[PDB]
């Protein structure tokens, strides 16, 4: 989408190459907005939002609303073209579908992890959207630790580095005997 | 009209079976047992705890292969047993179902391999004794069972006690020499490699 949209201000991008570099763009100065019509609103007045990226060639792009254009999606999938729902109606829904004591918890406590919600703000918009479509009558909290993109990585090591768990593993007598579909039973 | 008493050859690999004073083991079924385990977690700290009568719905025997919702686990590993439980879950079920023989009222004969440690041979004689009150019990080595067979071969009229032993097993073989009954102490050695090894060599090759 950050592809397409960057067709639309002038600059055009197609082969794999060019895919990195937006990629490394989008890394760097992409940002989500709190109020996207109020953004957009400040943007008609351009002339504190735009920022510029050089190049490896030395050219230089200027970037303005696709800076918080292209993580909205992720709250409107429409723009995409899927019919769907954002993250936050999806956790909504996942945690209506649980025991009605358990949302009390699954509310007070929400982790987050991934290399795609690194983007400033994400929280406090999240945040924001849960209470609104949350009951105004308990407190919602994010936990956004600094270190969510190896937090999987983490979280193995120290699994594996739990006694109890020296036995769980897989060994190759049993591969030795049947077709992995050992793998579902166990080790799941 | 004595009741004979009852016959077992326990072992890594098929486990012989089978009642004395017979000329053909009845019974020869591998060691495979099945159970109802399946995906837990936590597996330290209850290895299986079977709710209500969940902890006997297992099947034994070449019936148990064609299970395909269970696990086939072989409790033997080349004479040493890490968890024995399922070993007792199988004599059980050996004695009662195919055997069909009361422990109260029977003499049970039992062979291990010459390695297996004081402490095996110590607590499963306890287990037997404590759950199936057999009157009587006897563990010895096989290659004197082995020499014993042997007579058959020719001339079993012609006492000959001297000789020796290779036996095989499915994760052992061993060499045993006999002097005129009496058996040389020291001079045992246990091999490692034995007729399973060779089968994953084949597998691995082939694959
Ligand atoms: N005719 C055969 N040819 C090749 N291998 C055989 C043959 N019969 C048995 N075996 C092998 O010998 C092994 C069984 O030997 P056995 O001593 O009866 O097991 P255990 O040690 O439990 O008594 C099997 O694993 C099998 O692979
Ligand atoms: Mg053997």
């Amino acid at each position: 989408y950050l592809m397409k949209i960057l067709t639309e201000r002038g600059y055009s991008f197609v082969t794999t190459a060019e895919r990195e570099i937006v990629r490394d763009i989008k890394e760097k100065l992409c940002y989500v907005a709190l109020d996207f019509e109020n953004e957009m609103a400040t943007a008609a007045s351009s002339s504190s939002l735009e920022k510029s990226y050089e190049l490896p060639d030395g050219q230089v792009i200027t970037i303005g609303n696709e800076r918080f254009r292209c993580p909205e999606t992720l709250f409107q999938p429409s723009f995409i073209g899927m019919e769907s729902a954002g993250i936050h109606e999806t956790t909504y829904n996942s945690i209506m579908k649980c025991d009605i004591d358990i949302r009390k918890d699954l509310y007070a406590n929400n982790v987050m992890s991934g290399g795609t919600t690194m983007y400033p703000g994400i929280a406090d918009r999240m945040q924001k959207e849960i209470t609104a479509l949350a009951p105004s009558t308990m407190k919602i909290k994010i936990i956004a630790p600094p270190e969510r993109k190896y937090s999987v990585w983490i979280g193995g090591s120290i699994l594996a580095s739990l006694s109890t768990f020296q036995q769980m593993w897989i060994t190759k007598q049993e591969y030795d005997e049947a077709g992995p579909s050992i793998v579902h039973r166990k080790c799941f | 009209g004595r009741l004979p008493a009852c016959v077992v050859d326990c072992g890594t690999g098929y486990t012989k079976l089978g009642y004395a004073g017979n000329t053909e083991p009845q019974f020869i079924i591998p060691s495979c047992i099945a159970i109802k385990e399946s995906a837990k977690v936590g597996d330290q700290a209850q290895r299986r705890v079977m709710k209500g009568v969940d902890d006997l719905d297992f099947f034994i025997g070449d019936e148990a292969i064609e299970k395909p919702t269970y696990a086939t686990k072989w409790p033997i590993r080349h004479g040493i047993v890490e968890d024995w439980d399922l070993m007792e879950r199988f004599m059980e079920q050996v004695i009662f179902k195919y055997l069909r023989a009361e422990p109260e009222d029977h003499y049970f004969l039992l062979t291990e391999p010459p390695l297996n440690t004081p402490e095996n041979r110590e607590y499963t004689a306890e287990i037997m004794f404590e759950s199936f009150n057999v009157p009587g019990l006897y563990i010895a080595v096989q290659a004197v069972l082995a020499l014993a067979a042997s007579w058959t071969s020719r001339q079993v009229g012609e006492r000959t006690l001297t000789g020796t032993v290779i036996d095989s097993g499915d994760g052992v073989t061993h060499v045993i020499p006999v002097a005129e009954g009496y058996v040389i102490g020291s001079c045992i050695k246990h091999i490692p490699i034995a007729g399973r090894d060779i089968t994953y060599f084949i597998q691995q090759l082939l694959r």
